[PDB]
RNA sequence: UUGGGCGUAAAGGGCUCGCAGGCGGUUUCUUAAGUCUGAUGUGAAAGCCCCCGGCUCAACCGGGGAGGGUCAUUGGAAACUGGGGAACUUGAGUGCAGAAGAGGAGAGUGGAAUUCCACGUGUAGCGGUGAAAUGCGUAGAGAUGUGGAGGAACACCAGUGGCGAAGGCGACUCUCUGGUCUGUAACUGACGCUGAGGAGCGAAAGCGUGGGGAGCGAACAGGAUUAGAUACCCUGGUAGUCCACGCCGUAAACGAUGAGUGCUAAGUGUUAGGGGGUUUCCGCCCCUUAGUGCUGCAGCUAACGCAUUAAGCACUCCGCCUG
RNA sequence: GGUGGUGCAUGGUUGUCGUCAGCUCGUGUCGUGAGAUGUUGGGUUAAGUCCCGCAACGAGCGCAACCCUUGAUCUUAGUUG
């Protein structure tokens, strides 16, 4: 769609006021402009990506909203780029190296268990090993061949993810995002102004994202 | 913005502070250093690392001040107009001056505006002796610096006129 | 309260004697003259440096196997004083003797040889900083696992001594089946006494 | 001043009313005291500064300039500060209709208690602390049921509620009396702010005179604890605590933040209102002033933290600080 | 030659808190700085033992195990038993 799916608005009155304050007579919302508003913003996000993908960067996507995780996931896969699914791990970008050295083990662990050894503790190695396998790897997701620091994220709710914009200004790693009513557009590159509780409406336009950047591919 | 590492950076260390921490075990000393480093063309940055031995908490530092770096306007290898660095009982002033003058400043501040490059210009500290916020009061004034031109073309009009 | 010695903890369970002869009503004498030429053999090749010495007893027939690659050099133009010295260990032990050398390939992950070197570095007046700092990267990218080094005494600050000890690796002292190979030297200065510890962890045992 | 500060580092007067003084809404004519600018007259010489000349550079010595007035006369300009004249209404007041309140002074009134007294019943202890003891009781206590006598404070309502400039102000009624907010637009048309000295208020203790004295209770006594205990604890208890009129003029008199004015994100309670949308039912919501709290941007902050009730951004006036 | 002084000139040794469960660093973040985080919060055990969250992610020395010895038994060996 580029019609009003479910993009009307937050389930609540308390909210962030950047650029709310000279809106006419609309509704209980005053903010019914946001309709007609968002999609020249999504157009420029497009083209934003259509060139990200021009260029040949790599885009993930990070997301921690309990009806989030799993819809950013699957559209992350077969778009065919990064994403984080689970915990958002603190100072992934700025300490790289760290993480780059720990997924290292991870493979080596996947080799050992692939081709290695097998059968040294026929119970301890297996039971220890497999647990720390699942355990670090349902954390981390797919940030396992990064090999390089992304071009540019696309974040679901910076309130929630306060790290994660946080991390990325350091870096100036350009930034976008879907924005709830509650959040703050003042810090990042590209807004979105989208309800982030709309479970149908996060995966509607992050899929219309994971299709744009296909298409710019070829 | 951040200013890559393509560049040809010297350091010049400042000072190093003793510092210490209370434990059961009687006393914990670690060493503080913080240096001034940046290319003579105008790019300058501090930074800072603590550590228990002064190499290589000097490293940490120079380290520190290359990944934080920061650009000035050189308008004739001098400032272009009058400013006072505000940061914290840190005060600064700063004054172009003609073309023969030199630099004319206390230690902290000496040592940032001559790895800045800056040929003459006078100066003065009003604040408190503290080094580190001498560097952070100057360098905010350096911050607020303007150039002519960018002036200009904020105000939609020319040098010419502005200069006239 | 300090730490038990570690090889004298190892000795017997994953390290050998380095006096590998049985005695019995002989055993007071025999281990006295093995001090005695272990002395004699220490004090006249320190120049030439060597680690550990181990003797073995054949029909009252004592012989010997000393370490490190420097004696290996002393093999060549020595082979004339190998023989030399020897006598002298006949002379001492009333029964002649037999002798070998072995060659200790990569002499930095010997404890008893970094000890020397730490001590005689120490003894020509470069500073502990320097002398330590490098000789334990030295070590690890000469391939060990872990390292732990330690000076002690009047460390040039004359009026008064104190410790320190640099470390970048892996080295458990408690456990049981590591090969914590483990040395210490005396270095004397002119203001005062100084002394050496180095260890370092080469690996496992199975 | 150029060139600092006053919440916790030194520093906001205890508070208020106000003489002098310092400051001054908008428009419009006029006057040129301030103001800005020419002309003239001086601001000696020698010095500092500039440019030249000379002692074999100069030290120095010359020659010529320039500068040096909160300066006198005179001319020119009128934007701003003053002066005068004519407007205007937002500031400031008056009138009109409501609303609230422990606001103040005076008179009277009432309820539960504590104590004392007399009376009935009433036996053996009551009271008290970490244990105890001093005390009160067979001269009949305490307890318990009556009736009086008195003096002090007004339980729940009562709420980071309300009022007051501050101290402070809570039972009820009445007499007198102060200030505030809301809506108006009918009136005057700048009548305003601040305020050294000055004047008045100014808790509690304290003092003077005359009453009053239930309880509490400095002092003081007795009993405990302690090595000692001039105290902490217990039993008493004088002065005071209360009333009328004077006096003192202090408090951590604190928001440790002077008064006035304007501007600068929000959210959220609560007090007294006003308007509107569904009803002129209730109660639902939206605006809206004025208070009174709580979180929180920018901003400030040395940190705490303050943040439309600024400790932010600014202007006037006063007070205060300089180890 | 000093069993003569100086353990407040030292090495090298040893006791003690204490076999207590703590003590630290790499890199990164926040603070301006002393600094903080990790090392806290839920339970867990003997434990900084483990798991779960968490601007932290890891690592090291500690704890555990790897060692000795006593507890049941299989194979080999039967002399001086």
């Amino acid at each position: 769609l580029l019609e009003a799916g479910v993009h009307f608005g937050h389930q609540t009155r308390r909210w962030n006021p950047k650029m709310k304050r000279y809106i006419f007579t609309e509704r209980n919302g005053i903010y019914i402009i946001d309709l007609q508003k968002t999609v020249k913003k999504v157009e420029e996000a497009y083209n934003f990506t259509k060139n990200l993908a021009a260029e040949g960067g790599k885009i993930l996507f990070v997301g921690t909203k309990k009806q989030a995780q799993d819809s950013v996931k699957e559209e992350a896969q077969r778009s065919g780029m990064y994403y984080v699914n689970q915990r958002w791990l603190g100072g992934t970008l700025t300490n790289f190296e760290t993480i780059q050295k720990r997924i290292k083990r991870l493979k080596d662990i996947e080799k050992m268990q692939e081709n290695g050894t097998f059968d040294v503790l026929p119970k301890k190695e297996v039971v220890q090993l497999k647990k720390e396998l699942e355990r670090l790897e349902k954390f981390l997701g797919g940030i396992k061949d990064m090999k390089d620091l992304p071009d540019a994220l696309f974040i679901i709710d910076p309130r929630k993810e306060r790290i994660a914009v946080a991390e990325a200004r350091k870096l100036n790693i350009p930034i976008i995002g879907i924005v709830d009513t509650n959040c703050d557009p003042d810090e990042i590159d590209v807004v979105i102004p989208a309800n982030d509780d709309a479970i149908r409406a996060v995966k509607l336009l992050t899929s219309k994202m994971a299709d744009a950047i296909l298409e710019a591919k070829q | 913005r951040i200013d890559p590492s393509k560049l040809e950076l010297e350091e010049r260390l400042v000072t190093v502070n003793r510092v210490a921490k209370v434990v059961k075990g009687g006393r914990r000393f670690r060493f503080a250093a913080l240096v001034v480093v940046g290319d003579k063309n105008g790019h300058v940055g501090f930074g800072t690392g603590k550590a228990q031995e002064v190499p290589e908490a000097i490293r940490k530092a120079v380290e520190d001040a290359k990944k934080n770096l920061i650009e000035v306007p050189m308008v004739g290898t001098t400032i272009p107009h009058e400013i006072i660095g505000r940061f914290g009982a840190g005060n600064i002033l700063l004054k172009p001056a003609s073309e023969g003058t030199g630099v004319i400043a206390g230690g902290p501040v000496r040592a940032v505006l001559e790895l800045a490059g800056v040929a003459d210009i006078l100066s003065k500290s009003l604040g408190s002796n503290t080094p580190i916020n001498m560097i952070r009061a100057t360098l905010q004034g350096l911050s607020e610096l303007k150039r002519a031109e960018d002036v200009a073309k904020l105000r939609g009009k020319s040098v010419e006129e502005l200069l006239g | 309260g300090q730490k038990v010695n570690p090889v004298g903890l190892r000795i017997g369970v994953i390290r050998d004697w380095e006096s590998k002869w049985y005695a019995g009503k002989d055993y007071a004498d025999f281990l006295h003259e093995d001090l005695k030429i272990r002395e004699y053999i220490s004090k006249r090749l320190s120049d030439a440096s060597v680690s550990k010495v181990e003797i073995e007893r054949a029909a009252n027939r004592v012989n010997i196997t000393i370490h490190t690659a420097k004696p290996g050099m002393v093999i060549g133009k020595g082979g004339s004083e190998v023989e030399a010295l020897r006598k002298a260990l006949n002379s001492l032990t009333g029964k002649r003797v037999h002798i070998n050398i072995l060659e200790i390939k990569r002499a930095d992950l010997d404890a008893q040889l970094v000890a020397d070197n730490i001590a005689r570095q120490l003894e020509n007046r470069v500073s502990f900083r320097r002398a330590q700092k490098q000789q334990i990267q030295r070590t690890m990218r000469a391939g060990a696992q872990g390292v732990k080094t330690m000076v002690s005494g009047r460390l040039g600050g004359a009026d008064i001594a104190r410790s320190e000890y640099y470390s970048e690796g892996t080295v458990p002292l408690h456990t049981l089946r590591a090969d914590i190979d483990y040395a210490t030297s005396e270095a004397d200065t002119t203001y005062g006494k100084l002394g050496v510890k180095v260890w370092i962890y080469r690996g496992e045992v199975l």
